């Protein structure tokens, strides 16, 4: 006979604790990988408007234009 | 500028009267009810009512006569 | 807020408990007089009454009262600094613009 | 698949719907016929903030003693409710349109979202089993746990407020009742019964042609003593009245009401005079009533319950703590005001004392069969289906809950409910190893009811005495003895 | 249908089991002593690690510095070898009117010094030998730790 | 076209620089939030209380990384941020506002929709005319002929209603716009010391050197900046649950005294009598 | 539609730039990044403190 | 200067700011909720039901 108040696992239950900690630490992974890519993001930029531009970058969302 | 809690009275002082229940004796009060074709008079008035409030659309009345 | 508040506070106990001193002296018979049979058939009353009921009905009456009498309240606050200001005359619509032949 | 499966059997279900809805309507009829002239008006009231009904089941829940129904029938005409509550998707194509079907096939893919009509067997029993054991037991069991939470971070409050706000004489039933899946050791119902110490004291004023009277035990003994007299009413209104003084009188001596001194709560005094309205020395006014002599005191025949609960109230539980218990005895719960789920409950909750006393009735639990006690304690909320328990565990599992529920008290009834439903999951296969011992077996006898026991101090509790080792144990559990060993 | 007669076999089985637990949990993990796992502790003192191989460390009254001796003061790290053990040695409350100082054998000891520990010569050596603090030379002491008593369960009386 | 209406929006650098203000919230981990548990401690007690903490903590935690970018991830969005208005007025004082009104919300709409049947306030209310006044007339006060004036009465009751809940928006917009005004002045000020420093030495190379020290001033600028920042949004929050108490949170003072009971084991039902 | 006009695109050098003055770059905050980095490290790594013998 | 300006407002681009923000804050709320009490520990550990047995004689 079994010990009482033990069952076996079901999908309801959640995943284990080790997939809650795999779940955890993927933030702090892409950490890495999105902190450079903010430096990156704003070394390799350009200003949009001067005194001489005739012209603005635009972006068309819908392409309604 | 406008007024405070502190000038003004609680939500505790408004609606400060907790719950009670009230139940009363059954003599028969709830008996023998009356007007047991009231309901369906009532649903015949509804529908009366919206019938005469009722208006199909004719699309016809746009044909191209001219 | 100012200190003026419990000057107020002794004008509104001065009209209310002078108001049931009214009632307890004038004691029972107001629903044989007339104005209760009015206010019977009133629809203030009905609406006055129903306001503080419980089941969300001070809500209803308060929302009620909005949208039927305090939409006219707020263009009227609105016009209070309208009707001292010069205005030009209306330009009627001369009702001929608009009328087209069907085909 | 299931959707097919249970489309193949949609022509022959239409039948027994239809059947089914007549046996309610008849049954309906019948039951409200006895209810209209037997039970009394219990008046719809607020909540503290006056916008929502409240309920509670000591005046809404109403229970027929002397209803000429089977025990069986009343379980139909339960089961039957619940599938017109599980009829509803039908609704989705008449209001949607055509493309409202795909509600009605994710209704048709489960079984347990389906009523008895879809089901192959035929006993409600069974049937009721069959879907308990397939849907219900699942659904309560991942509801049950964090139930039983809410109800602690209930009394206990939220934000480190438990020196504010717990008391300290009911720590240590509180931890037999709520950490018993620490120690694995069994519960005792009284302890869970300690837990009203939160509340305030439950009174219950008549109401008279002169001032309420608090109702006690000695005067409604005398009322009992007087209806099983059997006398003629001049004589019975008389000795009422008589009681009824007397009462009045201890009380004034006593000095006045309970709910006099209670916040909340409270009777005026004589209304004053204003201004010139004072006659001198005499500031009130005294009611109409003070001119009738005490003499003839009777009673109007209306009661007012007021539990006085300031910590227990369904009102103060919260949108959550409702549709969780909503969704523990597996009733309806979504998109709905907690006064409506507060009704549900007590419906359910008057449901199981109506079923309580026809068991009572037709001779206790022993005369049921083992699927039937089976059944009623998965409707009781106290049995998970991979347990396989005892007769004997059973049966003193539905007295304790039937005792509990007597004293009407949703929240004490959800704390002990909750209590089997803390099950685990192991991460290793050898352990749990196999167990040497046999399994828990009890009797009607182990559960001290007739009793009265002291809440235990904070941190020293006291360990638990047999009713068996009381005096006179064997006079007092005569009637379970004969009913066992009969 | 269980006797009373069968009990004490089931609690031997699981005094059995119970002591099968507490022998492994009375077990514990002490303090990390890997030096990897420590080294920032080095790199963050008040001043740089000195890896001290060759010459002598003396202790000699305050006043003025000989000059070419490295000073030693509280709070300096010191990489060595002792004994053949590789250590760090971090000094800590040096006595007043005093100092101690690294002086390599090309600067000339002061007069009243002391030489608490020295190194030898071994210029073509490649892993160098360090010192040898003999019994006298140097007092070390190993911390007690004296372990209290096992904490015990009262055992109930039975009449 | 006719039915082309052309709205034109502003769009710079966002994605990026906002993920890494929520990424940073697992570093800092809400340090903030025992100072904060302790103040909702100090001025409410009731089951909600989590609720309000919890927003709180959001909010703070916020002001204080985009603080603490502001003054060393310098770039692009993260400098101006704490020199606009906007930030100042809808980014930190708009939670607070509404943060009493999404836990409490359910008691001040009922309080408030109260306060529309506007009445006297009365302690140890026994008096039976009040009541009477109360439901035939349905306020203490008269109300003869006020119908004729209904369309304006509605939304005066409705201020008179909410003008102790007005105030709590006042300081948070008054707050909100001091915090603003005391970044830009302050930056403003100390930028144009700096240039006319260096103008005056650009002028006069004979102190156009690190006369101070390369470390020195810059430590010392340092901190006094993050000394006076640190003191302002201790101040900031500090003064803004002293004003939601002091304004909000005295109207949900509902102290219970514990009363013993007595009927444990046995309750009086509808069939003890009936 | 979407543009990529060429006036966006300009030369670039950094002899052309400017550049800050000594309280421009003490008002920078670099020095307080040196100075505090160091600090907060040797503060984590110093209040772990490893075993050891007295002598 | 700058920031004195009626356009900084309502900046479109600080609503997107906090928008992209509070959006993220709402998917990363069940990771910060992540952090483990030890009072369960504490209550398994000391909490002891009286094992002393009943004895008439
Ligand atoms: C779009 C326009 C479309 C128009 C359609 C019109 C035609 C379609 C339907 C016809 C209407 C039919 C009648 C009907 O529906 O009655 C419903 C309802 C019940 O009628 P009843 O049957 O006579 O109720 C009797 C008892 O209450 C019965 O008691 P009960 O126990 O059975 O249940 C009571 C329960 C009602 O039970 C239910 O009805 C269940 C509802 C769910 C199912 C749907 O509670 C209520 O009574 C609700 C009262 C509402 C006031 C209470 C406070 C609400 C607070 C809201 C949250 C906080 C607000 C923000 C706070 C921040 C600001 C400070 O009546 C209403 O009051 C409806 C009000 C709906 C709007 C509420 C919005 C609140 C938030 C406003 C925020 C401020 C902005 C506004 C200024
Ligand atoms: C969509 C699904 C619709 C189906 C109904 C929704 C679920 C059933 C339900 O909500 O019960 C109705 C709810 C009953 O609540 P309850 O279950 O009795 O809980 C009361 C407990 O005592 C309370 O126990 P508790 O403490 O555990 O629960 C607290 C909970 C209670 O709150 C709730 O009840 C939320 C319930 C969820 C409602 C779903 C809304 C989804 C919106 C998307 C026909 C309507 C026509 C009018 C439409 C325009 C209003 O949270 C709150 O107290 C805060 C609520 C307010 C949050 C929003 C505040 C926005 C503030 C904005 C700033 C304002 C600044 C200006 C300040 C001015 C100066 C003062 O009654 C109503 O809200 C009115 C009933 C009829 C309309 C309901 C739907 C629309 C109104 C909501
Ligand atoms: C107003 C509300 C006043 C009364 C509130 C009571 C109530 O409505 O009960 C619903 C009720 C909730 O369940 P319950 O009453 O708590 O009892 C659960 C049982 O104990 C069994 O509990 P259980 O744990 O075994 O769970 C059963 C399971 C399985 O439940 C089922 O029975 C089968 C699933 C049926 C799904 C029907 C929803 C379809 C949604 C539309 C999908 C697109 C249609 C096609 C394209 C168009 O439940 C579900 O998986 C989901 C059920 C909830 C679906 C959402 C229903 C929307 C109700 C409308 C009011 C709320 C929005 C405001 O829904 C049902 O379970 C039956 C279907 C109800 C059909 C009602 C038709 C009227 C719909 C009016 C639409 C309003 C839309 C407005 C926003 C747009
Ligand atoms: C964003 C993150 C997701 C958004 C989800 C929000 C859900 C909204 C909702 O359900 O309302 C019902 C909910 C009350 O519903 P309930 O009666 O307690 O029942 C809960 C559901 O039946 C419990 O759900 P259930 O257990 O019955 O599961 C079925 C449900 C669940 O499935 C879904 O709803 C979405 C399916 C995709 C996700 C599935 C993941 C697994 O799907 C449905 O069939 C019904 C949903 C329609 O309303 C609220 O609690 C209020 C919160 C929203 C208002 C907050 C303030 C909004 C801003 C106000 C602006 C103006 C202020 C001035
Ligand atoms: C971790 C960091 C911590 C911080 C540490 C501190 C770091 C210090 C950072 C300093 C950075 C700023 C310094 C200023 C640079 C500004 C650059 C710039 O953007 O503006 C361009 C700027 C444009 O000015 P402009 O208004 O157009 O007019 C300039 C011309 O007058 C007319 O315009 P132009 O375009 O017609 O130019 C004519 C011609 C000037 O016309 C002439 O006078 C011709 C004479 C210059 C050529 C002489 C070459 C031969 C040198 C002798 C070799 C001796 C060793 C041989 C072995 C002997 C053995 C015994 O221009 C040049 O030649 C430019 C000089 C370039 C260097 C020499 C030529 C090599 C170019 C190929 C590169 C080879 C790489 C070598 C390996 C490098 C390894 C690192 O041009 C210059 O910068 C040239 C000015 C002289 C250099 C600056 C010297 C500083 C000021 C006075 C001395 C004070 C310091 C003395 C210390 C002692
Ligand atoms: C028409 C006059 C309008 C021009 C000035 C408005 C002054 C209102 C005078 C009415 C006096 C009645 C009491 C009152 O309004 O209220 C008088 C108010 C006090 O009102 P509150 O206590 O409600 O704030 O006194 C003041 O402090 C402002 C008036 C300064 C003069
Ligand atoms: C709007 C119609 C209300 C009719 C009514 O009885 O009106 C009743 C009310 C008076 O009610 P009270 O005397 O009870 O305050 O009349 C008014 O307030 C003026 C309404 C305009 C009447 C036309 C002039
Ligand atoms: C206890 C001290 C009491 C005295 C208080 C003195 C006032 C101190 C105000 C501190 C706040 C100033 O805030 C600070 O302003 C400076 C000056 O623009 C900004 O500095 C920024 O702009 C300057 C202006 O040229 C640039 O040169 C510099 O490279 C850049 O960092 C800081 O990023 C900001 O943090």
């Amino acid at each position: 006979v079994p010990v009482a108040n033990f069952r076996p696992k079901k999908p309801w239950d959640g995943p284990w604790g080790i997939q809650i900690s795999q779940k955890k630490d993927r933030p702090f992974i892409a950490m890495w990988i999105l902190f450079p890519l903010l430096l990156v993001d704003h070394l390799t930029r350009e200003y949009y408007a001067y005194w001489h531009s005739s012209k603005v970058p635009v972006t068309d969302v819908f392409g309604d234009f | 500028m406008g007024g405070k809690a502190s000038e003004a009275v609680t939500i505790a002082f408004r609606f400060p009267h907790r719950t009670t229940f009230l139940v009363k004796q059954n003599v028969g009060q709830k008996l023998n009810k009356g007007h047991q074709t009231f309901w369906q008079l009532v649903a015949g008035g509804w529908l009366f009512f919206l019938l005469i409030n009722r208006t199909s659309f004719k699309p016809k009345l746009a044909a191209p006569k001219v | 807020s100012s200190p003026l508040v419990p000057v107020w506070n002794d004008l509104r106990a001065l009209q209310v408990f002078t108001s049931q001193e009214y009632m307890q002296k004038r004691g029972p018979g107001f629903t044989n007089t007339l104005e209760y049979k009015l206010s019977c058939l009133n629809p203030v009353k009905w609406y006055d009454m129903m306001k503080v009921m419980p089941g969300g009905k001070a809500f209803v009456g308060t929302a009620l009262g909005l949208a039927l009498f305090g939409g006219w309240g707020v263009e009227f606050v609105k016009n209070i600094s309208v009707m001292t200001k010069e205005k030009p005359p209306i330009d009627w619509n001369n009702e001929k613009l608009g009328h087209l032949t069907r085909s | 698949t299931a959707v097919v499966k249970n489309l193949a059997k949609l022509p022959a279900a239409t039948s027994q719907i239809l059947t089914n809805v007549s046996k309610l309507q008849t049954f309906h009829g019948l039951l409200e016929e006895r209810r209209d002239k037997y039970a009394p008006l219990a008046y719809h009231t607020y909540d503290n903030l006056k916008q929502k009904t409240t309920w509670h089941p000591i005046a809404h829940a109403w229970v027929d003693e002397g209803l000429p129904v089977s025990k069986k029938e009343y379980n139909e005409y339960c089961w039957l409710k619940k599938d017109m509550q599980r009829l509803l998707p039908l609704a989705s194509p008449f209001v949607f349109g055509i493309y409202g079907i795909l509600p009605l096939a994710v209704w048709l893919s489960n079984d347990g979202y389906l009523p008895s009509a879809f089901s192959s067997k035929k006993d409600i029993v069974s049937k009721k089993l069959e879907w308990y054991s397939s849907y219900g037991d699942d659904l309560r069991q991942q509801v049950g746990p964090m139930l039983q939470h809410r109800l602690k971070r209930h009394l206990r409050g939220t934000l480190n407020n438990e020196h504010r706000l717990m008391l300290d004489e009911v720590t240590e039933s509180y931890k037999e009742i709520f950490y018993s899946h620490y120690t694995g050791q069994l519960r005792d119902v009284r302890k869970c019964a300690h837990l009203r110490l939160y509340d305030g004291t439950s009174t219950v004023l008549l109401l008279t042609n002169k001032e309420p009277v608090e109702l006690t035990s000695e005067l409604l003994q005398k009322w009992n003593a007087i209806k099983a007299a059997k006398l003629s009413p001049e004589e019975e209104k008389k000795a009422r009245n008589e009681a009824l003084i007397e009462a009045y009188k201890e009380q004034e001596l006593h000095g006045g009401p309970h709910v006099k001194h209670m916040q909340g709560y409270g009777i005026p005094a004589d209304t004053p005079l204003l201004g010139e309205n004072a006659k001198g020395d005499q500031y009130t006014q005294p009611p109409e009533s003070a001119s009738i002599p005490l003499e003839q005191l009777e009673w109007t025949g209306d009661t007012v319950f007021i539990p006085a609960e300031y910590r227990t109230e369904m009102e103060d539980w919260g949108r959550e703590l409702t549709k969780l218990a909503n969704q523990f005895l597996l009733l309806p719960w979504r998109f709905v005001s907690n006064a409506w789920n507060q009704r549900r409950l007590v419906s359910w909750f008057e449901e199981i004392l109506q079923e309580d006393a026809l068991i009572a009735k037709e001779g206790g639990v022993q005369a049921l069969s083992d699927d039937e006690l089976k059944v009623a304690l998965l409707d009781r909320a106290v049995i998970r289906c991979d347990e396989e328990l005892t007769r004997g565990d059973m049966e003193a599992r539905y007295k304790e809950i039937s005792w509990l529920m007597s004293l009407r008290n949703p929240f004490i009834v959800l704390a002990w409910q909750t209590g089997y439903y803390r099950s685990t999951y192991s991460p290793e296969d050898d352990l749990p190893e196999a167990s040497i011992l046999p399994k828990l077996n009890r009797t009607v006898l182990d559960v001290d009811v007739h009793n009265e026991l002291a809440p235990d101090h904070p941190e020293k509790p006291l360990p638990r005495v047999h009713p068996a080792l009381y005096p006179n144990s064997h006079l007092a559990l005569a009637k379970e003895v004969a009913v066992l060993a009969k | 249908d269980v006797p009373i007669e069968k009990i004490p076999e089931h609690a031997n089985v699981l005094l059995k089991k119970i002591d099968a637990c507490l022998e492994i949990l009375s077990k514990d993990i002490g303090e990390v002593t890997d030096a990897e796992a420590h080294e920032m502790y080095f790199e963050t003192s008040k001043f740089q690690i000195l890896h001290i191989y060759t010459g002598c460390v003396a202790s000699f009254p305050e006043g003025d510095v000989p000059p070419g001796a490295v000073e030693c003061l509280p709070g300096q790290v010191i990489r060595t070898k002792v004994n053949g053990e590789d250590v760090m040695l971090e000094i800590d409350e040096v006595d007043p009117g005093y100092q101690v100082c690294w002086f390599k054998p090309d600067v000339p000891l002061p007069e009243n010094a002391e030489i608490l520990w020295s190194y030898p010569y071994e210029p073509t050596a490649a892993l160098p030998t360090g010192t040898t603090w003999e019994e006298g030379q140097a007092n070390v002491l190993i911390p007690a730790e004296p372990t209290p008593e096992a904490a015990v369960w009262p055992p109930t009386p039975v009449t | 076209m006719l039915n082309s209406n052309i709205y034109i929006i502003i769009y710079g650098g966002i994605i990026m620089y906002s993920i890494m203000i929520i990424i940073q919230m697992f570093l800092y981990n809400f340090s903030n939030k025992i100072y904060i548990e302790v103040e909702i401690n100090k001025y409410i007690l009731s089951k909600n209380n989590i609720d309000i903490y919890w927003i709180i903590c959001n909010c703070t935690i916020i002001i204080i990384i985009t603080t603490l970018n502001h003054i060393i991830n310098k770039i692009g969005i993260y400098n101006m941020i704490e020199y606009n208005i906007c930030y100042w007025l809808i980014g930190t004082g708009l939670g607070l506002y509404i943060s009493p009104f999404i836990v409490f919300g359910y008691k001040f709409f009922v309080y408030i929709m109260d306060l529309n049947n506007y009445s006297l306030n009365i302690y140890h209310n026994n008096n039976k005319m009040n009541d009477i006044q109360q439901i035939y007339n349905g306020t203490n006060y008269n109300d003869t002929m006020i119908f004729f004036i209904k369309d304006i009465n509605n939304i005066f009751t409705i201020y008179r209603s909410i003008n102790f809940f007005m105030n709590w928006l006042y300081q948070m917009i008054y707050y909100g716009v001091r915090m603003w005004l005391v970044f830009v002045l302050h930056s403003f000020s100390l930028g144009s010391f700096g240039e006319l420093i260096t103008v005056i030495t650009d002028n006069n190379l004979i102190f156009n050197v690190f006369y101070i020290g390369l470390l020195g001033l810059g430590f010392i600028l340092y901190l006094i900046v993050i000394f006076y920042l640190g003191i302002q949004i201790y101040v900031y929050i500090s003064f803004s649950l002293s004003f939601l108490h002091s304004t909000i949170l005295l109207f949900l003072v509902n102290y219970i005294p514990h009363y013993n009971n007595k009927s444990i084991f046995n309750t009086f039902t509808n069939k003890s009598i009936y | 539609p979407s543009t990529s006009p060429a006036d966006k695109d300009v030369p670039m050098s950094i002899l052309h730039t400017h550049g800050l003055s000594y309280v421009n770059w003490c008002m920078s905050l670099a020095p307080g990044l040196l100075v505090f980095e160091g600090f907060f490290r040797a503060r984590y790594y110093r209040s772990r403190v490893p075993p050891s013998r007295t002598v | 200067l700058i920031p004195v300006s009626l356009v900084d407002l309502i900046n479109i681009n600080i609503i997107f700011y906090i928008l992209l923000l509070y959006t993220l804050l709402l998917f990363f709320i069940p990771l910060f909720l992540a952090s483990i009490n030890y009072t369960y520990h504490y209550i398994y550990k000391y909490y002891n039901y009286n094992y002393n047995f009943i004895n008439n004689n």
